[PDB]
């Protein structure tokens, strides 16, 4: 097994659905997941999306499993261009639940409620051919199309059936290439680039920029000082140390090439970066093979224990940010054997939560 | 013409360890503190007197320069006799 | 400043005494880095460099954003120009001849006047 964790089955048995399009899905099919703060996980799965809510209870008048038919895109569909809105936030059945999908391109197709899955409304952004975007949903029953090019669009859902859109204030895009972006506690929208970091505070229907930080010119020297240069930026999240960034750093004339993996804390107080940084280097040290294969994400599922998971598609790494005072063991976890593998990741209840393609939610628990 | 086509840079050392001991001072206009507002970038900028040029004036070869930051405007003078 | 974890106020250190400052402040860092009583030497060598690197790349992050450009200042009547660099004042000088030559991009040394080399 694993030497500090309990790794096993989080929740009730799969819906029949979820589990056809797991038993079906070869290894050549790619399967996303996005698994939501509010207890809903959405599956996509070839041109359908799988919607459930995690069952913590086995009771069969509790379940709920809707599949929702997507807008046609000549790209795969991604779970991270899709998102769940809740009335008042609050996740208390199929009526609560509002969903919106975008493709690649920006064609972007709404539900007011997942109860009614031929009910929706479409319309459109626009996007260069090769985007990756994230679609977020955030307050006032609205959403946030964010694109590979840091071009961040407000979509609001109005009663009439449209959708209103807008750029946000100095979010035009237009190097400002996007890694990732979070959506925080209160009215915090924050979008991590391959130089900067940007803040905005939103309310129901619009947005202030609050500011943005060159953290290549504040954190580049610490980083480089914490391991001995390129840095790549990759993820962003945040605990009660404040923000949590996920980055990439490697040198090419080492005599064996490395790539390490820090996670950097830094406070968000006012609209200027602290003289403090925190550099804590991770035990993820994969040799260096190509720019475009350094892929790993970052989960954070315990605000106040100083811990993080990190993670690619064959295994996840527990490890420590801040001083490591209440962390968890550092460790590697496997999900690498007989065609096994990490579709997503999120957390439910501030457990850790995986979904793997052998054994469907799996929690990690210390023992 | 001597067609003085290049230059070089020549690094005016400050090697005294003494920073010229710049005299602080801090001016608090009756305004307040925007919080977000623009970063401007660092900037610079120079003034030269009247007569420097003149070999019997008191201000031959003498100017002034200053960085500015934030907050903060650093004025020097220098003369080079 | 930073390796200390420590506000002492600066005092305007001579030179001298900074290099002894360095000097003991690396040598305590390898110190705490040998943990065994029983390190090999080259098990130290090792330790020794990872250590002065770490200073190293240090200082380095700190030129660099001193280094940081601002702008240019000509006098009218006596045609001084200087170059204000964030942490330092450039003088331009005019460069000799041999020296231009030498030092210009191969690209632009095909367009030399040649009527100022030579008659």
């Amino acid at each position: 097994e694993t030497v500090n964790y309990n790794v096993q089955l989080f929740g009730s048995s799969l819906p029949v659905k979820v589990m056809e399009a797991l038993s079906n899905a070869s290894a050549d099919e790619p399967m996303a997941a996005c698994i939501h703060e509010g207890g809903w996980a959405w599956l996509a799965c070839n041109d359908r999306l799988i919607i459930w809510k995690i069952s913590h209870s086995s009771s069969a008048k509790l379940m709920v499993c809707k599949e929702l038919p997507l807008p046609l895109s000549d790209s795969e569909w991604s779970a991270d261009l899709v998102d769940i809105c809740a009335q008042t936030g609050d996740p208390a059945a199929a009526q609560s639940v509002a969903l919106m999908a975008a493709t690649p391109e920006g064609s972007s197709r709404y539900w007011p409620n997942i109860l009614h899955e031929g009910t929706y409304i479409e319309s459109y952004t626009e996007f260069g051919s090769s985007l990756c975007a994230f679609v977020t949903a955030v307050k006032g029953n609205s959403f946030i199309l964010s694109s590979e090019k840091n071009q961040l669009v407000r979509l609001t859902p109005d009663a009439s059936g449209k959708m209103n859109q807008r750029v946000l204030p100095q979010g035009q895009g237009m190097e400002s290439t996007l890694c990732s972006v979070l959506w925080d506690k209160g009215d915090c929208f924050y979008t991590l680039t391959d130089s900067s970091i940007n803040k905005w505070d939103l309310d129901d229907t619009s947005e202030s920029q609050v500011l943005n930080w060159d953290m290549s010119r504040v954190l580049r020297e610490y980083i480089s000082d914490a391991i001995w240069i390129n840095i790549n930026y990759l993820s962003l999240n945040q605990n009660c140390d404040g923000l949590v960034i996920l980055s990439a750093a490697w040198h090419p004339g080492d005599n064996p090439c490395q790539i390490y993996y820090t996670l950097v804390t830094v406070k968000d107080e006012g609209y200027n970066i602290s003289d403090e940084i925190t550099v804590e280097v991770t035990q993820f040290n994969p040799v260096f093979q190509a720019r475009g294969m350094q892929l790993c994400q970052l989960v954070v599922p315990n605000f106040s224990s100083q811990a993080c998971y990190l993670y690619t598609q064959e295994m996840i790494f527990a490890c420590s940010t801040g001083t490591g005072r209440s962390t968890l063991p550092q460790e590697k976890i496997p999900f690498e054997a007989q065609g096994d593998n990490i579709v997503g990741a999120g957390s439910c209840e501030g457990w850790p939560v995986f979904f793997i393609r052998k054994s469907g939610m799996l929690t990690v628990v210390a023992r | 013409v001597n067609l003085e086509r290049s230059y070089m840079e020549l690094i005016g050392a400050e090697r005294e360890t003494s920073r010229r001991n710049f005299r602080d001072l801090s001016l608090r206009p009756d305004v307040n503190l925007v919080i977000g507002g623009p970063k401007y970038a660092d900037c610079a900028g120079g003034y030269c007197y009247s007569e420097s040029s003149s070999l019997l004036s008191a201000t031959r070869n003498r100017f002034l320069h200053w960085t500015s930051y934030a907050d903060t405007l650093e004025l020097v003078e220098i003369s080079l006799d | 400043q930073i390796l200390r974890k420590g506000s002492g106020r600066v005092l305007d250190l001579s030179w001298e005494e900074l290099r002894k400052d360095v000097t003991l402040t690396v040598e305590n860092e390898i110190q705490n880095a040998v943990i065994d009583y029983d390190v090999s030497q080259e098990e130290f060598r090792q330790i020794n460099i990872e250590n002065w690197c770490k200073f190293y790349t240090c200082c380095l992050q700190y030129q660099e954003t001193l280094s940081r450009p601002l702008a240019l200042l000509v006098h009218p009547d006596t045609n001084m120009v200087c170059l204000l660099r964030k942490g330092f004042l450039s003088f331009l000088a005019p460069c000799s001849l041999v020296e231009h030559l030498y030092l210009v991009p191969a690209e632009h040394l095909l367009t030399v006047d040649e009527s100022v080399i030579s008659d």
